């Protein structure tokens, strides 16, 4: 059977991974305490979908992850919270000492002491499944653990596993909006070690939904808990098709195959359309196509990145509910006829489809509203070659001044990595470039 | 002004590289130096002040000993007999050939006998009785930014090594509270001087070499040059001095390519603290020099603040680096080439040097 | 588990600490018994930052105690809250040190501070993760500027690698209250400078120009002073404590805040701070709280950023907030005061949120600012130095005790460095 590992480092992956395993408790139907009553009621059924919970034999289910921060108050959260006896007590508060937003803290100094448990208890985890898809690793660029700690650990694991796909979900810093001064850093560091390791790295700004929330949601001032239950439904229409039933369903190593055309592109980013309050579910139809056309409206990108700007790629469009597939050509066709979104030479298909008959959840206490179907885009486009030379100019222009550099080298690092990180990021602005140009005779 | 004279030593294929059949990727083409993966991919080059194609005796321009030595440090014995302040600089990486340019062999010497050699001759060629020299000479080093004499008689027992410390006197800027000091008439009695302090100087096993420098060392040699006016006045009273530093600077090495922990991590990560500021200063000078004034962070490491007076006003100062053109060693040539550059260092794509077997354009032309 | 030693030295450490420790008491629902007399759990998960456990769920503060006359700790015990400190740990001795540095430093301090040195290895040892120390002390003076300088330098040598946090009352610009306040100040500099991390630079002239215009106090005494410093001091050490959404530590405030070693003087300030008949006149919101925070007139350092610009700030709320508010308005800060903030920095600010306010605020503010304007407190100690030291006005009392002539010019130089460097950020090309 089919079966994933969630990995979650770092603050902004718990605090999404708690509105994760919140919402996949839900859909199968399990209760905070592990239990399932409704299968003792039943009789039978595999609604505790093994891809993401196993089982015990008293009724328990147990959830196929491993989360570590490096500090141990957001995990305490948990060990204390409502989910405290589902979680195995396996979970990595090693961290007597935060990484200070330092790369070179989670890399090296305090990126080992820790990693060695961290591979073991995903070793048990994978030897008590009989057959492995790949990884989800959810993290953020500009702190030292999810810049740093998810470096090495890719590292690793492109070796004890290798040819296992290495989905990731990461937090992209904003042009404007930030919470530290040394985010330029430690994104161009990361990159440079993921870029060979990973396989597909969707991003994610928190800029974006800020103002999705405002227009859409009618939400004024919201806070991270709001932000981290839309991307808990990114998440769940990727993995819907491996535990629910559909008429097109997608496995994991089909995103790395159709959005990934060369091998350091592999940066797209994502949106979900029907993001309605409850009261603006009234007044509106919802069909295939409004849902389909809002995916590309630059508004409702969930990063701050004109496509308009640059040119398309390859597109994944995966469909929940009680969605037809001819609603779904249609549709594909409305858009490749307007002339505001151009897709390149080299790729004259573009389009995925995937379709799921299982609908979204409504997590209680949400901003969400219920709806019959749902949808959600995965794209590649050259216009994210803007937002790498913005944290290369913010790079260089207090790198020039040799800024913040002690830091780093008080933890080991050496003067040198910088540019090797800096050359590596300008022959990725070139190979967005270079795929951008149409072809000639 | 005051321009810092920036060198680059390319080091030829040993026995060991030639045996191996190590192939070649740092290559010259006059004033660049290139440095072109095995892969074909992203092409360095970097223009210097300086180069050294030391790589096959019959090429053109080969930098021999003495090649180098009056290429730049003749200079700054000339400027020394002016009465002005010399520094140079030595960097590399353990088996870059460092040693091998300062010092030298039994035979093929290097740039601190051949300064030293010419510098007594001129000497004497000078002495008169009315104009008289007179030399000393100190050497010490740094570890951990702490300051360690090398020139004293120590035994065996545990935290021997006393450390002195930095003091700023107003008007001859900063010492070495308690460092000693030697008089010196000729390069005889400087070997054995040096040889007792190499012998103290830190060193430890690593993963590049058994015996790696993990301490900046620095020689001085002060030069009194006195003079008498025929007025019948100035008896023995005009004297001007000189200071040349000859500093060996230890390596960066990268904590990630070596797991390392404890002594060997804090002795790394306090060099590349060192190299850092050195190079801030050294890269704020140039700005000075083409007329922006900007501020020197001097007292940012000891060594800096030590050298202050010899790296600024009207002094001359150069930087020898070091550096092999084997493919073994990709990322510390890369990162000695990266690092000895006051410039812009230019990266490009040239595997189109295969365009139709020697291009041969020749017959479209 | 994060911890942290404080050290108190002289008349000014100590009169703050004890309401620092009377507010962090009131927090963690402590009593002046060591008991705890608390309302919710979150108190005591943390508790070992500050405090340490005794036999009958008793807790006595993690707090060492200096000072060379025993007046300041006789009031400490015969107080509101000295049953609960370590008896053997109120170190001291006889014989102040004259508002001499040389007295606090080589002479009186020499002979006390080994006794020191043996409490803090104790406790430093009884942690489980050291994060940092933390000292409260006063220029100007002779104990706390040579004493404290002196404990920071051994400490630094057997704890390098941990933060060193002190909080330092800087004298004033219009009246002293010492006559040798900038030879003591210049010497402690040169310490401070070498071997701290981050200092927070404190004005009691700053402290009164709050209580007049903001808290409209018409006779405010040390007691309230010191009740403004004990609020900074808790926000920055709050999410080693508490729990919240973007979490923060000394460490990662150190690695913002500070782009070059020595750059790490900042000018301190607290919200919401208002009058007991105004409270009802104000909504208490986010950005009620960025336009008071940024405001040259709630500044702790008496030096008017306006004068220069900043290199890089730090901003720490407590309470239930959005964060689309936290950032959104401290964008708007950059854009619309471009000027006072530095170009080759790009987002200049840090941000921090916890989720657990004080006793009775729903929210509350804690902002570190570091700007070229503290260019002037140095600059204006080195014109006081050299116009006593050029005529020796007062300095046959520190060579008298084992100094010479050299040491106050080695203090000048790298006061006066600093005062470049600073302004070397002050122009642009
Ligand atoms: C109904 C009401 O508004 O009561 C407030 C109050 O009137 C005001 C004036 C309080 C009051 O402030 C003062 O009276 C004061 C006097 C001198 C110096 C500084 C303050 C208050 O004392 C302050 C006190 O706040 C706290 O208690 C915090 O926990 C504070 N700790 C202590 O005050 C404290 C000290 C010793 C023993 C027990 C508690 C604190 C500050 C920072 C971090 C943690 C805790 C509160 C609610 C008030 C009073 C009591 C009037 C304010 O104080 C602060 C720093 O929050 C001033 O603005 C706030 C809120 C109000 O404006
Ligand atoms: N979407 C989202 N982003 C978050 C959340 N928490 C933190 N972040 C982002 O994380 C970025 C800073 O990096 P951190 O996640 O704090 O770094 P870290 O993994 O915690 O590593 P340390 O700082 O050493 O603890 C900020 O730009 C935030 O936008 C969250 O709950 N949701
Ligand atoms: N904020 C504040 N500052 C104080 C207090 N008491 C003294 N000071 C400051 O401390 C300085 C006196 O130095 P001090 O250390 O007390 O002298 P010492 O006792 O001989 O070491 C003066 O400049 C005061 O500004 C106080 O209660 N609050
Ligand atoms: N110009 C040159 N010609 C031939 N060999 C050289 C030259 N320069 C250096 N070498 C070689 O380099 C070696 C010195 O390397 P080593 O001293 O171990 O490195 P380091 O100088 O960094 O300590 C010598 O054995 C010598 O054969
Ligand atoms: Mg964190």
């Amino acid at each position: 059977m089919r079966e994933c590992i969630s990995i979650h480092v770092g603050q902004a992956g718990v605090q999404i991974g708690n509105a994760c395993w919140e919402l996949y408790c839900l859909e199968h139907g399990i209760q905070p305490d592990g239990q399932m009553p409704s299968d003792k009621t039943i009789g039978g059924g595999d609604d505790s979908f093994n891809t993401f919970f196993s089982e015990t034999g008293a009724g328990k289910h147990v959830p196929r992850a491993v989360f570590v921060d490096l500090e141990p108050t957001v995990i305490d959260e948990v060990r204390t919270g409502t989910y405290r006896q589902l979680f195995h007590p396996e979970q990595l508060i090693t961290g007597k000492e935060d990484a200070a937003n330092n790369y070179a803290r989670g890399h090296y100094t305090i990126g080992k002491e820790i990693i060695d448990l961290v591979l073991d208890r995903i070793r048990k985890l994978a030897d008590q499944c009989t057959g492995l898809q790949g990884f989800l690793v959810f993290h953020s660029f500009g702190g030292g653990t999810g810049s740093g700690f998810t470096s090495l650990l890719m590292e690793r694991l492109s070796v004890d596993y290798g040819k296992k796909s290495k989905l990731e979900f990461s937090i992209y810093p904003a042009p404007q909006v930030s919470t530290a001064v040394v985010e330029p850093y430690n994104s161009i560091l990361t990159t440079h070690t993921t870029l060979e390791h990973s396989d597909c790295a969707f991003m994610v700004d928190n800029e974006a939904i800020y103002d999705i929330c405002r227009r859409n949601l009618d939400i004024e001032r919201p806070t991270y808990t709001n932000l981290n239950r839309l991307i808990s439904q990114i998440v769940s229409s990727i993995t819907a098709s491996l535990r629910f039933d559909g008429a097109l369903n997608v496995d994991l190593t089909e995103f790395q195959t159709n959005l990934v055309p060369y091998p350091r592109i592999h940066f797209p980013l994502a949106t979900y359309a029907p993001v309605i309050s409850a009261e603006k579910a009234y007044h509106e139809q919802l069909s295939v196509a409004e849902i389909t056309n809002a995916c590309f409206e630059p508004a409702n990108q969930m990063v701050k990145c004109d496509p308009r700007h640059g040119k398309y790629m390859a597109c994944c469009l995966l469909y929940r509910g009680d969605v037809v597939p001819k609603d779904v050509n249609a549709a594909i066709a409305t858009i490749k006829t307007k002339r505001s979104i151009q897709f390149v030479d080299w790729c004259p298909t573009g389009f995925k489809v995937g379709i799921n008959y299982q609908p979204p959840t409504v997590v209680p206490g949400g901003d969400l509203a219920k709806v019959q179907r749902a949808v959600c885009m995965l794209s590649n486009t050259t216009a994210i070659a803007e937002a790498w030379a913005r944290l290369d100019h913010k790079f260089d222009l207090m790198y020039a001044k040799r800024a913040f550099v002690h830091w780093y080298v008080g933890e080991g690092m050496e003067e040198g990595e910088f540019s090797e990180a800096r050359e590596d990021m300008a022959a990725l602005e070139k190979d967005y470039e270079e795929v951008g140009v149409d072809s000639v005779e | 002004n005051s321009q810092v004279t920036v060198a680059v030593r390319v080091r030829p294929f040993s026995k060991r590289e030639k045996t191996e059949k190590a192939s070649q990727v740092v290559f010259t083409n006059g004033e660049e130096i290139t440095v072109e993966h095995p892969d074909m991919k992203q092409v360095y080059s970097f223009i210097y002040d300086v180069s050294f194609w030391s790589f096959d005796e019959c090429h053109p321009g080969y930098a021999s000993q003495t090649t180098v030595y009056e290429t730049l440090a003749a200079p700054l014995l000339d400027r020394a007999f002016e009465g002005y302040n010399t520094c140079l600089f030595a960097y590399g990486q353990t088996g870059s050939g460092k040693s091998y340019t300062m010092m030298g062999l039994n035979e093929e010497p290097g740039i601190i006998p051949r300064f030293c050699e010419d510098l007594f001759a001129q000497i004497a060629k000078k002495q008169t009785s009315e104009v008289s020299y007179h030399l000393e000479m100190s050497f010490f080093e740094v570890y951990n930014e702490k300051i360690h004499d090398l020139l004293v008689c120590k035994g065996e027992n545990g935290q021997r090594k006393q450390p002195l410390r930095a003091r700023e006197h107003p008007v001859s800027g900063p010492y070495v509270e308690g460092l000693s000091m030697n008089v010196v008439s000729s390069y005889s009695d400087i070997q054995s001087w040096l040889e007792l302090g190499n012998k103290q100087r830190a060193t430890a096993a690593t993963g590049m070499n058994d015996k790696s420098s993990r301490s900046h060392s620095v020689f001085t040699l002060v030069m009194t040059q006195t003079k008498t006016e025929v007025v019948e006045g100035e008896e023995h009273d005009h004297r001007i001095t000189s200071r040349i530093n000859l500093v060996d600077l230890a390596g960066s090495e990268r904590c990630s390519t070596a797991h390392s922990s404890g002594q060997r991590l804090k002795e790394g990560v306090s060099i590349n603290k060192s190299l850092l500021t050195l190079g801030k200063v050294i890269s704020a000078l140039s700005e000075q020099a083409n007329g922006k004034r900007v501020f020197i962070p001097y007292r940012e490491s000891t060594l800096t603040w030590l050298l202050k007076e010899s790296l600024g006003g009207n002094s001359k100062t150069a930087m020898i680096a070091t550096v092999s053109p084997a493919a073994s060693n990709i990322e510390e040539t890369l990162s000695t080439l990266r690092y000895a550059t006051q410039a812009r260092l230019i990266v490009n794509i040239a595997k189109v040097n295969e365009d139709m077997n020697a291009k041969l354009i020749r017959e479209l032309k | 588990m994060r911890e942290i030693v404080h050290i108190q030295a002289g008349q000014c450490g100590n009169q703050i600490g004890a309401k620092f420790w009377e507010v962090i008491s009131d927090e963690h629902g402590i009593d002046p018994t060591g008991s705890y007399h608390g309302d919710s759990d979150l108190q005591l998960e943390r508790i070992n930052v500050y405090y340490n456990e005794a036999t009958g769920n008793k807790y006595v503060p993690r707090a060492i105690l200096v000072d060379l006359e025993p007046g300041t700790m006789d009031s400490v015990r015969s107080g509101p809250f000295g049953q609960i400190f370590r008896p053997d740990n109120f170190v001291f001795g006889q014989s102040g040190a004259g508002n001499n540095w040389a007295k606090g430093h080589y002479t009186e301090g020499a002979e006390l501070v080994d006794s020191v040195l043996d409490v803090v290895r104790k406790e430093s040892e009884s942690c489980d993760c050291l994060q940092g120390f933390q000292l409260t002390h006063s220029l100007g003076g002779g104990t706390g500027s040579g004493m404290g300088t002196l404990l920071i330098s051994k400490i630094r040598e057997e704890y390098p690698d941990r933060i060193m946090n002190t909080f330092s009352v800087m004298p004033s610009p219009k009246v002293s209250d010492t006559v040798v306040e900038p030879y003591n100040a210049t010497l402690s500099v040169h310490q401070l400078v070498e071997n701290t991390d981050e200092t927070y630079c404190i004005d009691n002239e700053a402290l009164y120009d709050i209580c007049f215009r903001t808290l409209k106090l018409t006779t405010p005494t040390y007691g309230d002073l010191n009740h403004l410093v004990s609020a900074t001091m808790s926000g920055v050490t709050t999410c080693l404590r508490f729990p919240g959404q973007l979490n923060a530590d000394l460490r990662k405030l150190a690695v913002n805040m500070v782009p070059f070693p020595r750059l790490h003087f900042f000018m301190p300030g607290f919200a919401p701070l208002t009058s007991r008949g105004s409270q009802q006149y104000r909504a208490l919101t986010v950005p009620e709280l960025t336009q008071q925070m940024f405001d040259s007139k709630n500044m702790m350092a008496a030096c008017d950023p306006r004068h220069g610009r900043y290199l890089t700030v730090a901003a720490i709320f407590r309470g239930r907030m959005s964060m689309k508010e936290v950032d959104e308005q401290m964008l708007n800060v950059q854009n619309k005061n471009s000027s006072y903030f530095v170009e080759w920095i790009p987002n200049n600010v840090k941000t921090a949120v916890c989720d657990i306010p004080p006793r009775g605020l729903k929210m509350s503010a804690t902002f570190i600012g570091n700007s070229t304007a503290i260019q002037e407190l140095f600059k204006r100690i080195s014109e006081q130095f050299t116009a006593m030291f050029r005529r020796k006005a007062f300095l046959h009392w520190y060579t008298g005790e084992g100094m010479d002539e050299m040491e106050f010019t080695e203090a000048e130089s790298n006061m006066n460095d600093l005062v470049s460097e600073y302004q070397q950020y002050q122009d642009a090309t």
